[PDB]
């Protein structure tokens, strides 16, 4: 996706996002995934 | 240059200066506490001469200007020329 | 023979021999080989003098880093027994007693050694009174002690310190009330220089706290009961409080400058310790607070910077846990934090000058001595850089 | 061992001649003759033993455990823990 005038440019860009975002989304997985197993201590800066 | 002799000494390890024993045990040049310093070198004085006596018994032509005499704490390194005694205090490490 | 005909001989110019075997034998002689956390380091808590009477302030000695002054404040046990206790603590050996020990009729609120004279200690009590204590003499009862008139204090005074150069000393005093009062340390019977704190034209300042940048005597920063933390001239056209601060909402309980020095500047930086466990690495140029750490449900009655550490500082808690923070490692967490038994409330934290060694105050008045990791304690090199891109961060 | 270490201690430098002592002077053994030896080593250890006290003057708990005296024509060895003490006659060089 670059200079592309056409909105083509624009549906490989969306293309591009959702394949992106999967990627994306798996980051959000491996994050909340540390979240959980992270927490349970307290409430208190480090713990939440 | 004293003042160079004075610096290029202090730059040994673990020596303040340069200190000069006369023929009388009184150093010529003061950089530790004086009077154990005057004992000291009266007693270094005493055993340099009767070690001098020592080595002329046997070798009448032979002059002293080395001589290590090193504990567990500290290293003394005394030399004559003909009349001023260095005495350096020197650490073994 | 005497002391006259040396100079002389040294002027005469017969020493080439002497130079010449003198470059011999250092050059023979430069050749030289060989022939062949945290943790509870130590205690103090005596019992005579310390049956309750928690912990009030504690100093190392300058000239003997091997001293610790303690102050045994409360008194109330037992009316007849002595009032106000300074022990001091020696390092050098393991005892049980205090070396020596000093006894005043108030109680005795805080406490330091004297620069000028190294066998001398001076603290301040609860009355208001300068108390010195010739260590010379073999009398427990203060042998100089200041005068409880309006020229001098009148409150409770907290913070003393002598600064100053060997030649040039000022012991000054800060109470509660605010007047600040330099002494020589040879003379205590009249204040030679004092002055109250006044903030905006008739606004006293609740002093409780203060600590002089490294260098410099004639400006500080001062903690207030108030929870407003200000910076004062001490002597100069414009002597007297010169910066407000937000601050916290709650009764400073400690304060600190930096104390290192060796890379690029940070005096400008120092800690509060507020009442509600809320300290505050912040600088003076600056008016809003850089950070502010906050965890437990207790609050912090010490902190004090590492003499050696450009990042690292102790905090106290009242739930009985000492935890360093180490800024460079982290900022969030405590980079070490151990409780001590018996979860007492710790009044006071100290570092050794060497920075290698801490001291804790205690409820009950038992001093506990910890030691510190080698990796958490010194710094490096890349430390001093490291710690001003942390603080370049925001 | 014994004729080991004489030997170990006579070719690490080609020494013209080194005698084990282990008691208090006046040794029997020779390396060239009699009398250059024993009288020498006796004379050796008294002045090893005024050195003894001369490094016990400063502080009685120094004691000296290495000696050499290295001047223009002999480098004299010796090292002294409670009787073992050494004798070596080598060039200055």
């Amino acid at each position: 996706d670059g200079l592309d005038v056409s909105k083509e440019g624009t549906e490989a860009w969306e293309a591009a996002m959702k394949r992106y975002d999967e990627r994306i989304d798996r980051v959000e997985t491996r994050i909340t995934a540390r979240l959980r197993d992270q927490l349970g201590t307290a409430k208190n800066a480090n713990e939440m | 240059e004293v003042e160079e002799t004075l610096k290029r000494l202090q730059s040994q390890k673990g020596v303040q200066g340069i200190i000069v024993v006369n023929t009388e045990g009184i150093p010529i040049k003061s950089t530790m506490d004086n009077p154990t310093t005057t004992q000291y070198a009266s007693l270094m004085h005493s055993f340099i001469l009767k070690a001098r006596s020592t080595v002329r018994d046997i070798d009448p032509q032979n002059d002293l200007t080395f001589l290590r005499i090193r504990s567990k704490k500290n290293e003394i390194m005394v030399a004559p020329d003909k009349d001023y005694f260095l005495i350096v205090i020197q650490n073994p490490t | 023979l005497t002391e006259e005909e040396k100079q002389q001989i040294l002027h005469s110019e017969e020493f080439l021999s002497f130079f010449d075997h003198s470059t011999r034998i250092v050059e023979r002689a430069l050749s030289e080989q060989i022939n062949i956390k945290l943790s509870l380091n130590r205690q103090f808590f005596d019992e005579r003098w310390s049956k309750h009477r928690v912990v009030s302030c504690l100093d190392w000695s300058s000239q003997y880093p091997e001293l610790l002054v303690a102050s045994y404040n409360n008194n109330e046990d037992a009316p007849h027994e002595p009032d106000g206790v300074a022990l001091v603590w020696n390092m050098k050996y393991k005892k049980t007693t205090p070396e020596y020990v000093f006894h005043c009729q108030s109680a005795v609120m805080s406490a330091t050694f004297a620069k000028f004279h190294p066998n001398l200690v001076v603290g301040g009590t609860y009355s208001g009174q300068i108390v010195l204590w010739d260590n010379r003499s073999n009398k427990r009862t203060p042998v100089q002690r200041t005068p409880l008139s309006a020229a001098a204090h009148t409150h409770p005074v907290y913070c003393v310190n002598v600064v100053g150069t060997q030649n040039a000393h000022n012991l000054i005093s800060i109470s509660t009330d605010g007047k600040i009062c330099s002494w020589s340390l040879d003379m205590l019977s009249h204040p030679q220089d004092s002055m109250e704190l006044v903030h905006k034209q008739s606004k006293a300042v609740a002093v409780t706290s203060m600590s002089f940048p490294v260098g410099d005597v004639n400006n500080f920063v001062v903690g207030s009961e108030e929870g407003s933390v200000y910076t004062a001239c001490r002597h100069g056209s414009k002597a007297g409080i010169s910066e407000m601060f937000e601050g916290h909402q709650g009764p400073i309980t400690g304060i600190h400058c930096h104390a290192a020095v060796g890379a690029v500047d940070f005096s400008h930086l120092f800690v509060t310790s507020s009442f509600d466990w809320t300290v505050k690495l912040w600088t003076t140029k600056n008016n809003k607070p850089l950070y502010s750490f906050e965890d437990n449900a207790d609050y912090v009655y010490d902190v004090m910077w590492s003499p050696t550490h450009p990042a690292l500082f102790a905090c106290v808690d009242g739930m009985g846990r000492l935890d360093l923070w180490n800024l460079n490692n982290d900022t969030e967490v405590p980079t070490a934090s151990i409780s001590v038994e018996g979860n007492p409330a710790l009044n006071r934290v100290r570092w050794t000058h060497s920075g290698r060694e801490i001291a804790v105050g205690d409820s009950e008045g038992q001093i506990v001595i910890y030691d510190v990791g080698e990796q958490i304690a010194v710094p490096r090199n890349d430390e001093w850089a490291r710690f001003g891109r942390t603080l370049a961060e925001i």
